[PDB]
């Protein structure tokens, strides 16, 4: 039954994970949210790890075609360029339906409702890369509202030093820079990140310390290469 | 090229 | 048109995308027109990038189904579908090259490149296949190879990239796929001897290529011996 | 793991 069904879509998504076939693990982990039941935080990085392969294949693709395009400025290029962004703009409305009717509840742990709206975030914003007119304003205005309502509890629930937290900070200054065009926004949330996560490091375990840490240096990195 | 959050 | 589906495959390798390149490649040669040496190698190295990522994906779940046993049902179902798809890849390829590519070729290094990659696509089914089937199957890739290997000993120099790289395959095959170690480890000694005799007649345009190949074969050699 | 010929 649904139980069984469901443990089996979880094995094959493990599988096609060793084999590198994140196609594959993407559809097995969709079938395994469709039959209704709660992710476990190893499951919601399966489903995680799933869909951002997929996806970052098709945004690295696009970004070549899409540049090959801008500089040779025939038919070929813009042609190819929006199959791909077909594709891409596919996969993203895929994840966004699976969080909209089954992972986005009011319940309940703040990890995995903000872990689920930085995810709602995350493919709003892939598809504002690819854009154009009116279309884009409605997905940057969605993409804004997932990360603010999942700022706002990750302020309120979880530590500074939290990775999801620091994560969901960083693209949400990601976005504020490359998709919304307010680099100050940008790198002000970056850099208050970075110093609130700083001040508590030495409360941090081996363990804890050196996932916060990853994810401050990224802060650094982009604050370095957008100040 | 700017970093985005790394895998879970 | 063609010239279009060329520019995309040439597209699709930019961007990395093995299966549209593939897809491209293929619609390319069902035009009719001979395959260019560029062409040739935008559909080789299309299906092998697409039937390489399925063939270590086909390995992966084919090692844990074996450590299984010691299970469940999932490895082996799942295997069987990855096992499907690159018979399908497989069978796409093997049907370019009888229907458009072998017949239509010109030269004969066109021919051997074409006789070889029949040989190593009837190689990659032999990896996965078990009965009657995998008996046929070896028999067609010894076919290809052999046929490859006439040819390219007749009209060749035994230092040629393209000849070179087909003892190579051949060897693999005589070794893993027929089960005779003792002919692969005498082809390719027999093929870096030749090939190293005339090691400085080798053309500038094949150095990088064919001294590949050629420590790519004594590195089996020191595996096999 | 044994080397098959590389890509042309």
């Amino acid at each position: 039954g649904p139980h069984m069904e469901r443990a089996s879509l979880i094995q094959k998504a493990k599988l096609a994970e060793q084999a590198e076939r994140y196609e594959d693990m993407a559809a097995f982990m969709k079938g395994a949210v469709e039959k209704g039941e709660e992710l476990s935080c190893e499951e919601r990085n399966l489903l995680s790890v799933a869909y951002k392969n997929v996806v970052g294949g098709q945004r690295a693709a696009w970004r070549v075609l899409s540049s090959i395009e801008q500089k040779s400025n025939g038919p070929e290029v813009r042609e190819y360029r929006e199959k791909v962004e077909t594709e891409l703009q596919g996969v993203c409305d895929t994840v966004l339906g699976l969080l909209d009717s089954h992972l986005i509840k009011e319940a309940g742990d703040a990890e995995s409702r903000v872990f689920y709206l930085k995810m709602k975030g995350d493919y709003y914003r892939y598809l504002a890369e690819v854009a154009t007119g009116d279309d884009k304003k409605r997905i940057i205005d969605s993409a804004r509202s997932a990360y603010q309502e999942a700022m706002d509890i990750s302020k309120k629930e979880m530590p500074p030093t939290n990775p999801i937290r620091l994560g969901l900070a960083l693209n949400f200054s990601v976005f504020h820079y490359e998709i919304a065009n307010s680099p100050e926004e940008a790198i002000s949330l970056a850099k208050t990140t970075f110093d609130e996560a700083m001040a508590d490091l030495h409360t941090l375990s081996e363990d804890s310390y050196k996932d916060s840490t990853l994810i401050m240096q990224l802060l650094r990195d982009n604050l370095t290469l957008w100040t | 090229r700017r970093a985005s959050a790394p895998l879970p």
